[PDB]
């Protein structure tokens, strides 16, 4: 569901940063 | 009438922002002293332009443009007051007999609000009578606050020189993010097929998130991560007073300015009120001049 994915875009960005550690 | 809502809103915001000047003995933002001076200079300039917009547009009956000028003035007055209150604090804490505190790793009020909001949204996803639309609205609340928690965790990790705390803030954030991601799977399933079984599966997936929120709250509440209040000496309080008095005087005149302008917008044929408006406007400018002079004199560094 692309609409629900969009709703969580800010969290996805956070996850992208957290994954770097 | 255009301008009327703006004046009422501006007067309300002024009443709220003046509270910052009551006992400015703790930091209210992250601005340096020169950061405050920069903000005072920028906001003074904007306010100057806005006061001319207020008078000229009221005079000529350009009501939408009047409302815009009122709104711009209000924003500038608030920015100005935030800078003044922070500057006052920095002057106070700079006194030799004042005791500087320390910034906590995570701002406690929004942290608590984020946790509470996630908990209640999770409870909503659990209500038997929850409409399908309410699943999606609950999801938006989860999305907002879980991402905010993770952001706060990364900030806290950056702020601490304790290597163990650095790592744990990141790990706790990962737990919040990953538990949320699992919940998102079930939200998608429930939205796609609104069955009692999928409702139960969604309810179930809230548990690991609630646990992640609780675990982070427990970890982040360590007294070693907490803020320590500043202690301002009587000498520090005396030193910051000229900044505070000038900021208070500015807001008093600005309130009078907006009240006078509100009346003139409605009826600009009023020579006495034009004089009153010019008096308030000049007193705003005088107060700003006095505040800037005081800031230059009382500068810590």
């Amino acid at each position: 569901n692309e609409d629900i994915d969009q709703m969580f875009s800010t969290l996805l960005g956070e996850m992208d940063l957290l994954t770097q550690s | 009438a255009p301008g009327q809502k703006e004046c009422d809103n501006a007067l309300r915001q002024l009443e709220t922002v003046r509270e910052l000047l009551e006992n400015p003995v703790q930091p209210i933002n992250d601005m340096s002293y020169f950061g405050c001076l920069d903000s005072v200079m920028e906001n003074s300039k904007v306010l100057g332009e806005a006061m001319t917009g207020i008078s000229q547009n009221a005079k000529n009956g350009n009501l939408p443009e009047f409302g815009d000028a009122i709104a711009t003035a209000s924003k500038a007055l608030c920015g100005f007051t935030e800078a003044a209150a922070q500057a006052a604090y920095l002057v106070g804490v700079s006194d030799p007999n004042s005791q500087a505190g320390q910034q906590g790793l995570v701002e406690p009020t929004q942290f608590a609000r984020a946790n509470q909001a996630i908990q209640m949204a999770c409870q909503s996803l659990g209500e038997p009578g929850c409409t399908q639309a309410q699943v999606l609205s609950a999801a938006t609340i989860v999305a907002k606050h879980t991402s905010a928690l993770c952001n706060s965790c990364r900030l806290a990790s950056a702020r601490t020189a304790n290597p163990t705390a650095k790592r744990q803030f990141v790990q706790s954030a990962k737990e919040v993010a990953n538990s949320t991601a699992n919940l998102v799977k079930t939200i998608k399933a429930l939205d796609g097929d609104f069955t009692e079984e999928n409702r139960a599966q969604c309810r179930a997936a809230t548990a690991p998130l609630l646990e992640a929120v609780d675990n982070l709250s427990a970890f982040a509440s360590n007294p070693e991560f907490s803020s320590v209040p500043a202690q301002i000496s009587p000498e520090g309080r005396a030193a910051m007073e000229p900044i505070v008095i000038s900021a208070k005087t500015m807001l008093e005149s600005a309130g009078g300015l907006i009240q006078t302008a509100r009346a003139l917008a409605v009826n600009p044929r009023d020579p006495p009120r034009w004089s009153v408006l010019a008096g308030h406007s000049r007193t705003v400018s005088d107060s700003i001049k006095k505040l800037i002079t005081s800031m230059r004199d009382k500068a810590p560094g």
